[PDB]
């Protein structure tokens, strides 16, 4: 007989909810085969005669219903319903359910490990000596636990967990609880019993069977954090041990909540697909992502570890004992772990300097959310697999961001205490999106803020908004309009914001609020001011315009002083200024004059906002018909940055934001022939090349003299004959740009010629293409070789894309923009050459909008 | 995770 699947919704129904899960599993990591019993404790909400749960890929041997224990234990049979589709399945017993007593579900099942990094996945590594080795692992979110074992699996189901895994000898086992007792239960078998954890959700559930080595500490609160990872590299864990640690002491101080668990244990995966996971208790990473070698791996890994550690744990507290109802609020947890990265690093490791990284995070999130393809933080997601690709880390950025503006504007121990009673009225529980503003609002300042309203303002409206302010006298004006950047069409939208604006005056140094809840509102002064800025901090998630002569007098106020205001401060000016020479409310002049200031700024953050929005504009003109205007604004450039340049050191001392600080400037000062940086170029790279490279160069210096190197054929022929030997891709790639930078069209031809062989040559195009003075060439060899070309690579990745746009992305003149429409046309192929002349468009409009007016400002001076 |  054939019986409907009892089911026709894509959520479980909300009657029947379990309490405790009982996981047997038995793996084998060499037939690759596993197989279970799982024991779940259910209670029924409703009379009902069938269950229903997830389980996908797993083929149940059999299931069966008991009640009761002693003389009253009953055990019935269950029949076994299958919907695949929507990776459900449901148990029909003979005989309802009573409500509110207790059953127990027992189900058999067995699977294979899976081969795609999702649910009990098998992974590989070589030790140092060639032999293979398997182990494996779990990933579960957001909903593959369904393939481990079957389950009611959605994040508000929270059950405890009493796991159980059967391994060999030789292996070695970790799940989320420490293990209890091991017992062997047949010759080569061995039963490892892990404590019941606390209630959880399942998608955490975590466990590995591995042969990982470990090192571990204990903090203050007796946690014991441990490192797995392979037995070669476990001499790297060091540094990520002493984070955790760090870390972990913040976080239980800073939610003034003990860490929920007994230890901590930190597992470095080898070809982690995700980068890390916060499974509660047995947080798994990327092998990069967690170790950290002796030899550099890159001088922004040993960030890379901090910021991942701090988020791992950050999730910890919040999103594990606190977890969302639904995966439609996701976003405000990857929000809050990314800020406490921000936070807490800040804090702990101070020599990092995560700040700059953060707000320049903001800045992408805001640039991509000024178009008109962009999705509010906050979306309804029916279904957790096909909505969850949708969502993009760039929602989870503004998240953050946000969170951010709302820390400064109430007290930020009024936000720390709004995230203790959140995380204390909530353990164990799972949470909406408005139970963390409502307890944001209940805190008083040590009128009331309803953050809940304001926030909804943010979290369900694309974009965000342009803020105008106006003084006249002591009457200060304030506008807010969506801040939309798609010069195409006039589009309007009604959208309005609770804005919590933040402002400084030249009278009191004191910081401002005034919460705008309307279009237009009014904020009278005690007395007028010298000068007014709004958005304290760069905090807020806006940009304001000043009308009138604002612009003036904050100009003034940065080349007369500068530090009136802050580094992130003065960034955010530049950044603004720009953005509004963008959509035609602030003269280029106004912003190529606020610019001027960059003479003295010594910080990282505005230096590289003026460097966004000034190398583009030289950039452009590079590839234009006359130079006599593209020289002087190299020059103005050079003039500006020519302090700065000369105060570098020329190692690789300082943070991570320094190092690319000093890596830009010194490679910007050579390749625009500065006499000084030249000269020391120069003899950096004789000294090198005498010693045929056994002489250590500064990672950071490297391209600069390496640029320079390429000048002359002398230098050029020894930097190829090195790269030819060459594998590593700090070693190569770097010689490969320097070979890129050459006056010699001789060897471009060369080079391209050779490469397209296969000698690399995808990025080396582009890298060519994107010279001064072959430019043409690498256009005009992608149109003579294309058929060849998109047969070698395909389509897709990157490739294809990053050199047909490379090639393209700077052109002039309207003259080359007829060349590319009448190349592509003879010919994700359409969407890359789409995105390509729109660009070039844009920079033909560009430059008729500002080149004659950036000629006579380049005279002036 | 990804932050990001
Ligand atoms: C996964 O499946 C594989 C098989 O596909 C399985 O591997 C086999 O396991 C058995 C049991 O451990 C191995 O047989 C043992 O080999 C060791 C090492 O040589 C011997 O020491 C053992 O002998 C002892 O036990 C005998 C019986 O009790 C005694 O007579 C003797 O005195 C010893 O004390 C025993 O022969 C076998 O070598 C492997 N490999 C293969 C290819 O069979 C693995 O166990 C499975 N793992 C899981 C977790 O299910
Ligand atoms: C894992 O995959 C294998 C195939 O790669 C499955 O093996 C099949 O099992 C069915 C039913 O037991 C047989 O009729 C087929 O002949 C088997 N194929 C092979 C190639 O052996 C196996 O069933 C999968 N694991 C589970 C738990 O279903
Ligand atoms: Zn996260």
């Amino acid at each position: 007989d054939g019986t409907p699947f009892p089911w026709n919704k894509i959520r479980l129904p909300e009657y029947v909810i379990p309490v405790h899960y009982d996981l047997l599993i038995h793996a084998n990591l060499t037939t690759l085969t596993f197989w279970g019993t799982t024991k779940v404790e259910i209670t029924a909400s409703q009379p009902t005669s069938t269950i229903i749960l997830h389980s996908h890929h797993l083929q149940i041997s059999r299931a069966t219903l008991r009640k009761g224990a002693g003389e009253r234990l009953s055990e019935e049979p269950l029949q076994v319903l299958e919907h695949p589709r929507q990776e459900q399945i449901a148990l029909l017993a003979p005989e309802p359910l009573l409500v509110g007593l207790p059953y127990t579900v027992v189900i058999h099942y067995a699977g294979n490990l899976s081969e795609t990094f999702h649910g009990f996945y098998k992974s590989t590594y070589r030790t140092k000596e060639g032999e293979l080795r398997i182990l494996a692992s779990t990933q579960f979110e957001p909903t593959a636990a369904r393939m481990a074992f079957p389950c009611f699996d959605e994040p508000a189901f929270k059950a405890s967990f009493s796991i159980k895994i059967r391994r060999e000898p030789r292996h070695l086992a970790i799940s989320n609880m420490p293990l209890v007792k091991s017992v062997t239960v047949a010759e080569g078998l061995i039963e490892d019993h892990f404590d019941v954890t606390v209630k959880m959700s399942t998608y955490l559930v975590a466990f590995i069977i591995s042969d990982f080595e470990s090192v571990s500490k204990i903090t203050k609160s007796g946690v014991k954090v441990s490192v797995y990872a392979v037995p070669d590299k476990i001499n790297q864990a060091d540094y990520a041990l002493d984070a955790a640690v760090t870390l972990l002491e913040f976080y239980e101080d800073y939610f003034s909540i003990p860490y929920p668990l007994p230890k901590q244990d930190l597992a470095a995966i080898p070809d982690f697909q995700s980068g890390a996971m916060e499974n509660w208790g047995l947080t798994t990473y990327r092998e990069s992502a967690l170790l950290f070698d002796a030899e550099k791996s890159s001088a922004s890994s040993k960030l890379d570890i901090t910021m991942t550690v701090a988020h791992e744990l950050a999730h910890q507290w919040f999103g594990n004992l606190v977890t969302m109802e639904w995966w439609n609020d996701l976003w405000l947890n990857e929000g809050f772990a990314k800020f406490m990265e921000f936070v807490s690093v800040s804090v702990t490791h101070p020599e990092l300097k995560v700040g700059d990284y953060f707000f320049g995070k903001c800045f992408d999130a805001m640039e991509v959310d000024a178009l008109n393809s962009s999705h509010p933080v906050s979306t309804p997601v029916e279904n957790p697999a096909q909505i969850r690709e949708m969502f993009d880390d760039v929602s989870y950025d503004k998240g953050a961001c946000i969170l951010n503006m709302l820390r400064e504007y109430l007290s930020a121990d009024a936000f720390k205490s709004g995230i203790v009673q959140y995380l204390q009225k909530h353990s164990y529980k799972n949470t909406k999106n408005e139970d963390l503003w409502d307890s944001m609002a209940s805190i008083c300042p040590t009128e009331r803020v309803d953050v809940k309203t304001m926030m909804n303002t943010w979290t369900l409206q694309r974009g965000f908004p342009l803020i105008t302010i106006t003084v006249r006298g002591r009457n200060v004006h304030m506008k807010q309009e969506h801040y939309m950047k798609g010069s195409d069409g006039a589009p309007d939208t009604g959208y309005l914001w609770h804005v919590p604006l933040t402002f400084i005056t030249s009278k009191s140094d004191m910081v401002h609020r005034f919460l705008l809840k309307t279009k237009t509102d009014v904020l009278i002064l005690p007395e007028e001011v010298e000068w007014i800025k709004f958005n304290v901090g760069m905090n807020g998630y806006y940009i304001v315009h000043y009308e009138d002569d604002g612009w003036d007098s904050l100009t003034g106020l940065l080349k007369g002083t500068h530090t009136a205001v802050s580094s992130n401060d003065r960034a955010s000016l530049i950044n603004n200024a720009f953005q509004l020479v963008s959509i035609g409310k602030l003269s280029i002049e106004k912003a190529l004059d606020l610019s001027l200031y960059l003479k003295h700024e010594t910080e990282i953050m505005p230096v590289f906002q003026g460097l966004n929005e000034l190398i583009p504009m030289y950039k452009l003109m590079e590839k234009r018909d006359m130079n006599e205007v593209e020289t002087q604004f190299k020059a103005f450039l050079i003039r500006l940055l020519r302090d700065l340049i000369d105060k570098q050191t020329w190692t690789d001392e300082g943070s991570v934001s320094e190092r690319m600080l000093r890596s830009e400037l010194l490679l910007l000062a050579c390749v625009h022939n500065y006499q000084p940086c030249v000269q020391r170029a120069e003899g950096y790279f004789r000294k090198w090349k005498e010693s045929n490279g056994n002489l250590s160069l500064p990672v950071d210096v490297t391209l600069a003299v390496f640029a320079v190197g390429a000048q002359s054929t002398e230098g050029w022929d020894f930097l190829y004959s090195k790269y030819q030997f060459s594998l590593s891709s700090t070693e190569k790639s770097q010689i490969e740009f320097a070979l890129c930078r050459t006056q010699n069209k001789e060897k471009l031809q060369w080079l391209l010629d050779e490469s397209f062989k296969g000698d690399e040559f995808p990025q080396i195009l582009t890298l060519i293409g994107r010279n001064p003075v072959g430019y043409p060439l690498a256009w005009q060899f992608l149109r003579k070789n294309w058929n060849k070309l998109v047969q070698k690579f395909e389509l897709g990745s990157s490739s294809i894309a990053h050199m047909v746009m490379g090639t393209t992305n700077q052109f002039s003149t309207r003259t080359r923009l007829e060349e590319v429409k009448g190349f592509f046309s003879s010919l994700s192929q359409l969407r890359c050459v789409q995105q390509t002349i729109e660009t070039i468009e844009e920079n033909i409009g560009w430059m008729d909008k500002n080149f004659d007016k950036i000629r006579v400002w380049l005279q002036s001076e | 995770x990804t932050f990001p």
